[PDB]
RNA sequence: GCGAUAACGAACGAGACCUUAACCUACUAAAUAGUGCUGCUAGCAUUUGCUGGUAUAGUCACUUCUUAGAGGGACUAUCGAUUUCAAGUCGAUGGAAGUUUGAGGCAAUAACAGGUCUGUGAUGCCCUUAGACGUUCUGGGCCGCACGCGCGCUACACUGACGGAGCCAGCGAGUAUAAGCCUUGGCCGAGAGGUCUGGGAAAUCUUGUGAAACUCCGUCGUGCUGGGGAUAGAGCAUUGUAAUUGUUGCUCUUCAACGAGGAAUUCCUAGUAAGCGCAAGUCAUCAGCUUGCGUUGAUUACGUCCCUGCCCUUUGUACACACCG
């Protein structure tokens, strides 16, 4: 049961070395559930990244 | 072409005694026997007429003396004098190829010639030191 | 970065100042002006401060600018 | 560094 | 063994039975003058 | 003369001068056909500019070139770019402008570096390491 | 008539083309035929020494060059009117060599 | 479809590639299509090449890398480990044989199978640290596309690598089954273990 | 159309002009062929003991036919490789030279080569009639 | 070969000439400070945009010390020093 | 040094080769060292025959591979 | 730099600048560069064609490539987003070039007990100065070997070793009555090398430096194996007055650890890293070294202050020879 989350908004760079991303996602199906997540890869806006679990937030790392 | 044979490969070859492994290729088998590097046996099979697509075993006895024939005797066989492993030999002045057990005794016979006369080289061996100028301040940890 | 500095900066004001009316918004007609106006030494320096005098009025056509 | 001493 | 090189075939190398230092480094104060002659300001005074 | 027009194309250090002439459809690597340019595995390189517009574009035009310098890909890539330059050249001087517009647009919409020479070049070495930007290993 | 050649070397290029450009302009008025100038590919002579007299501190290289500019002229008349030329365009910078 | 004469005379097989640009003259590009949404716009299918090597400037901006071919991609990454660097040809040339293993073997699209084996490669939760100055420290966090993508290409060649060497199996085939196998999910493939073993961790961080 | 050994592969004309060349036999091979190394930086004697010296022969053949004058030290270099240096790194050594001087004496005997003014050794009026010869008996297959 | 003897026009503007003055100058035992100020006001005399004049050494005391005689306006980096 | 790949063919190998070969899906040099458990050289030589004899399709052909597959 | 502003307007440094690399069918010419034509000439099909050779008189043409001087070209240009709508940044399009266009050279105010008096007929003082610490001649040492460490080169194999075949660079250097430079071509020699002539004081000859990786076809077949080439024996040459403590090169033989490397730790963002060779310097000989050059040519960020160093601000000070206080 994986969901697809296209991102809407890069918020910045987070995490102690800078190597985690604060993004702003936006579900495929049902547009809406908007939430902020954090992810590895580089990641321009319009992407379609799943998530493995999606009853989560995200703020900063340490 | 794939061929097949029974009763004729011989597992273990014993050559000047060297046991020699029967299923290494003939002209890297014969490599075994101390004394006969690639280049030499590369050029033994070819003056005995032996092929090298063959494995050890696959050689008759009939081959097999013919090789042990030419090692022993290469001038014999039009090997030039400059291929040879003992060439202007100390004593009697003739181009030599020693082989399997000749080769430490000849070895040995240098070490104390050398050692006999008290030279450098031959105190160096007796130190068991490097004796060809390498420098030993570094490397010298075995 | 393409931050232009204050030789450039300073140098291209002085000419909307003193040049406006035979100024244009090309800068392909403001290199060759500011080259009978100004006595630049290097044709490098030329462009970039044509560069910016055409940065500057096309600027000036979308209101007023600040310090000049 | 060294004091020269003859033997001859 | 008057001549070296008698001597030197007669001499093993006894190197491998002894070990080695267990350390063997052997290659403080720059900022303080000891030289000793301190310069007086009459000195710099007249020099420079 | 005839209807001749005489091109090249570049790579690294590798130059190839493509000489096109109005005649059959003729195309010579230093006096050799393309079928048997090397390295093997990169024959399509040179196969691109022919089978993209198709090889009736060559009916009326001989390409003989002659490519030197570079190394063996580096070689390669200059040839294919002569090709591609070459036939371009030839159709704006002898044909309409309307199909050398044409073929430069299949030409530039697969792959810039058939009719733009890459202006990448070797970095100098600098001292203090053995590359343009590497140094000599570093102890404490 | 005679083929002759004229040879110019310099360090500079300034004083270098003004005489070549010279010799050339003196071809031009005088109805003579000429070859030229050739401009040779200039050689980099190139010394690279350390900066530090004694061997202490980083390893810094210095790369000092030396360029030369070479042009050869070939001219179609008599000896005379060629060494003459010569006088007319000399210069303390660039050497000049005749040869037929 | 007209077989066109010239004077220096072209074969055959290459006048057919008029019709078509397929790899290596053998491979269509017309059928393959990724089996995952979130992957489309990084996997690059979409201009046909002969051979997978282009010399393009890819590493000049930030997201070039999703607009190399994705089998130039794969065989940039098999030139590793030192005495490899430079050897381009070589690693086409592995990259050419191993597609036609991969079509003796399941009858499928070879491509199809490496864009397969790419989708199911990439750990799509990494957990990333999060140590405070030394202290060992976990968190998980998403994996982006480009990522999830360049990370598949480099744990399938790793295990391709790691699986000839020392071995008379050649690398060419070798490859192969790390493709075949990563393209069905089976977990006995290298990079299927990783991608498990990560998605693993990043449930136990979460 | 005029076949030239421009025309064809040169790997696969070489393995043809080796094969008629020895089947033909004028060409005077030496006696040592079966002991020599081809180049000091080789390690072991060519495989093919028995061929060697046709091939190598008619890769000369073509090689000079493709040119103009090349000598005989030029051709040292051509066939020579990196050299296996124990521990120091790798350099280009020459190969050997009487195998080279003996491959164009051969062939300047047999009809194929003559010495050419200011060095080297050209192609003969025949040398072009029998490699391009061959060239056409080379790719009708 | 013929060999003229030629003065230089400005005396101030040769570096030259000014060192071998001020040289000529610091051995006759003239103080520091008087001679690099007759150096520094004559090169300005003579037109110069600027000049600097740095003497180092030791000077009645074991240490040694540097000294630098600045005036007018100076270019440090760049093409233009091996113009001007 | 567990490898023991067998070098000479006997007469038990060789028909078992022609009855077994023919049943792969993709036959190379190494697929017949791994399963044939016969040497290197010996599965060369025998990959070239096999083909000659009509069992095998070259698929491909190069020095450094051989990608043969089954001919009925 | 924008901006905020008891500051305003400036100077040095940065940037500009200079050298180099990338573009120019737009100028200027080139028998020391190349090409097309044309003579003359060869081979193969005979279709009039395709590959060559030759031509410092064919007393041709041209500058596409090549060379180099005068210039042109880019200034973030145009268009979208964000931004204090500012400096800018990120995307596209065009472009040879849109990372300061790539790389360097130069490089401020003071200063360091930083390194060199073992570069100087640069130097103060101290020491020595005829049985010299001066200068020269002979021989040895700087290489010496139980050990710890650093800069590197070969490798641990099949993405490989050999064996044939294919066959592509760029930066440079080069002599005379020497004290001998680069050295082709021919002929000997398995090689290394020897010998006889000639060219080049050089875009002309060495030299297309036909370099190596590389590519093709074969042998090998997971084996300390045909991986690896230490250690050692015998022999053959070269340089040099002189090779012993092997200068170096070549031949045969000898076949060592090493089967990918702990704690740690270095360099690096695009023609870059990594391989791969080549030249110049040292140099009678010797390059596992530097200085450059080109061949093949990537993975991964294009972000942060988590570690480390430095810079700035605040802060404390009994320090100012400044915490080595
Ligand atoms: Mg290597
Ligand atoms: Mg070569
Ligand atoms: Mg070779
Ligand atoms: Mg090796
Ligand atoms: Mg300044
Ligand atoms: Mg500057
Ligand atoms: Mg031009
Ligand atoms: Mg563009
Ligand atoms: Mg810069
Ligand atoms: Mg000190
Ligand atoms: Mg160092
Ligand atoms: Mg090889
Ligand atoms: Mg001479
Ligand atoms: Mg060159
Ligand atoms: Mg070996
Ligand atoms: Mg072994
Ligand atoms: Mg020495
Ligand atoms: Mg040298
Ligand atoms: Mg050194
Ligand atoms: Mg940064
Ligand atoms: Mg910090
Ligand atoms: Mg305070
Ligand atoms: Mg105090």
């Amino acid at each position: 049961p994986v969901t697809l989350a296209k991102v809407i908004k890069v918020l910045g760079r987070t995490g102690s070395r800078g190597g985690v991303t604060q993004v702003r996602v936006e579900f495929l199906e049902d547009a809406s559930r908007t939430i902020v997540r954090n992810v590895k890869g580089p990641v321009r806006e319009n992407d379609i990244l799943c998530l493995m679990e999606s009853e989560r937030e995200a703020r900063r790392l340490r | 072409l794939v061929v097949q044979e029974q009763g004729s490969f011989q597992h273990i070859l014993r050559l000047l005694n060297t046991n020699i492994d029967g299923r290494i290729k003939i002209m890297y088998a014969l490599t075994k026997i101390r004394g006969v590097g690639r280049r030499y046996a590369n050029l033994v099979c070819k003056k005995a007429d032996v092929e090298l697509t063959k494995r050890a075993g696959e050689l008759t006895q009939e081959e097999l003396e013919r090789i042990v024939t030419i090692m022993q005797n290469p001038t014999n066989y039009k090997i030039p004098a400059w291929f040879l492993n003992r060439q202007k030999d100390q004593v009697d002045g003739k181009d030599y190829h020693v082989l399997a057990n000749n080769l430490e005794s000849k070895l040995r016979d240098d070490l104390e010639r050398l050692k006999k006369i008290r030279s450098h080289r031959g105190i160096r061996h007796f130190w068991g030191l490097k004796v060809r100028g390498q420098h030993t301040k570094t490397t010298s940890r075995g | 970065g393409r931050v232009r500095t204050k030789t450039v900066k300073r140098a291209s004001k002085v000419l909307i100042e003193r040049f406006y009316p035979k100024l244009t918004l090309d800068f392909e007609t403001n290199k060759r002006l500011t080259s009978e106006i100004a006595v630049i030494q290097s044709k490098r320096l030329r462009n970039k401060i044509a560069g910016y005098t055409t940065h500057l009025m096309k600027r000036i056509q979308k209101g007023p600018v600040r310090g000049i | 560094r060294k004091k020269k001493v003859y033997t001859t | 063994k008057s001549p070296t090189g008698n001597e030197a075939a007669l001499k093993n190398k006894n190197f491998n039975k002894d070990v080695a230092p267990p350390q063997s480094t052997a290659t403080p104060f720059d900022r303080h003058s000891r030289t000793g002659k301190t310069d007086s300001k009459k000195k710099l005074q007249q020099g420079w | 003369s005839t209807q001749s027009v005489q091109t090249f194309g570049k790579k690294k250090t590798a130059t190839a001068v493509a000489h096109v002439k109005a005649g059959k459809g003729l195309i010579k690597i230093n006096g050799s056909p393309i079928t048997l340019v090397q390295p093997e595995i990169l024959r399509f390189k040179v196969y691109e500019p022919l089978t993209l517009v198709g090889l009736d574009k060559f009916q009326g035009i001989d390409i003989r070139v002659k490519v030197t310098g570079g190394g063996h890909v580096s070689q390669v890539y200059a040839i294919r770019q002569a090709i591609a330059k070459g036939l371009v050249a030839y159709h704006q001087k002898y044909v309409d402008e309307a199909s050398k517009n044409e073929l430069k647009k299949i030409f530039a919409s697969y792959d810039k570096t058939l009719l733009v020479a890459d202006s990448r070049r070797m970095e100098p070495k600098k001292f203090g390491g053995r590359g343009a930007r590497a140094r000599f290993q570093k102890s404490y | 008539i005679h083929k002759i050649r004229i040879t110019l070397t310099s360090t500079k290029v300034k004083q270098l083309e003004n005489v070549s450009a010279n010799i050339i302009r003196n071809a031009a008025q005088y109805n003579i035929v000429k070859k030229g100038p050739v401009r040779m590919p200039t050689k980099v002579l190139k010394i690279t020494t350390r900066k530090t007299p004694n061997g202490e501190g980083s390893k810094t290289w210095d790369a000092y060059e030396m360029r030369i500019h070479k042009r050869v002229i070939d001219l179609q008349a008599p000896a005379s009117t060629v060494k003459r030329i010569t006088q007319i365009t000399i210069e303390p910078g660039v050497d000049v060599e005749v040869t037929i | 479809l007209q077989v066109v004469e010239l004077a220096t005379t072209i074969p055959l097989d290459v006048q057919e590639a008029q019709r078509e640009v397929k790899l290596f003259n053998k491979w269509s590009f017309e059928d393959v299509e990724v089996k995952d949404v979130s992957l489309v716009d990084y996997i690059q299918i979409r201009n046909p090449v002969f051979v997978s090597h282009t010399a393009g400037k890819y590493a000049s901006k930030r997201f070039r890398k999703a607009q190399c071919p994705i089998v130039e991609r794969l065989t940039n990454s098999l030139m590793m480990n030192g005495r490899n660097n430079g050897k381009k040809l070589k690693a086409v040339r592995i990259v050419k044989h191993a597609l036609e293993i991969i079509h003796v073997l399941t009858e499928q699209n070879p491509i199809q199978v490496v864009v397969d084996a790419i989708v199911n490669s990439g750990a799509r939760e990494d957990s990333t640290r999060i140590g405070s100055s030394g202290t060992v420290r976990r968190q998980a966090v998403d994996v982006s596309p480009l990522r999830r993508v360049n990370q598949a290409i480099a744990l399938l060649t790793i295990g391709a690598r790691e699986a000839s060497f020392r071995n008379i199996k050649t690398i060419a085939e070798c490859l192969a089954e790390e493709l075949i196998n990563a393209a069905k999910g089976s977990s006995t493939s290298y990079a299927i273990k990783k991608k498990d073993e990560l998605e693993r961790v990043a449930k136990s961080n979460r | 159309p005029g076949v030239s050994v421009r025309d064809v592969p040169a790997q696969d004309f070489i393995n043809a002009y080796a094969q008629f060349l020895q089947r033909q036999g004028k060409l005077e091979v030496p006696g040592y062929v079966d002991i020599v190394k081809t180049s000091a930086g080789n390690d072991l004697p060519p495989q093919e003991a028995e061929t060697w010296f046709y091939k190598r022969a008619a890769s000369i053949a073509r090689h000079i036919y493709l040119r103009k004058q090349v000598g005989v030290g030029a051709l040292n270099k051509l066939y020579g490789g990196a050299k296996n240096r124990g521990f120091r790194p790798h350099k280009h050594v020459d190969a050997s030279g009487s195998i080279n001087r003996k491959c164009v004496q051969a062939l300047q005997k047999i009809g194929v080569l003559e010495i050419s003014p200011k060095g080297g050794r050209r192609i003969s009026e025949n040398g072009q009639r029998d490699l391009d010869r061959i060239a056409a008996q080379t790719l009708e297959e | 070969i013929a060999i003229y003897a030629e003065r230089v026009e400005e005396r101030g503007l040769s570096a030259a000439v000014q060192a071998e003055a001020l040289k000529a100058k610091l051995l006759s035992g003239l103080p520091i400070r008087r001679a690099a100020y007759g150096v520094l006001r004559f090169a300005m005399g003579a037109g110069a945009k600027g000049v600097e004049v740095v003497i180092s050494g030791k000077l009645r005391a074991a240490r040694a010390k540097s000294q630098k005689y600045a005036d007018g306006f100076m270019i440090h980096s760049g093409q233009p020093t091996r113009d001007f | 040094d567990k490898a023991q790949h067998i070098v000479i063919l006997d007469q038990e190998k060789y028909d078992r080769i022609l009855k077994d070969v023919p049943t792969y899906k993709y036959v190379s040099v190494s697929v017949l060292v791994d399963r044939l458990k016969i040497g290197g050289s010996l599965a060369r030589v025998a990959l070239r025959q096999l083909e000659e004899d009509g069992i095998i399709t070259p698929v491909l052909k190069h020095s450094k591979q051989a990608i043969y597959t089954r001919a009925q």
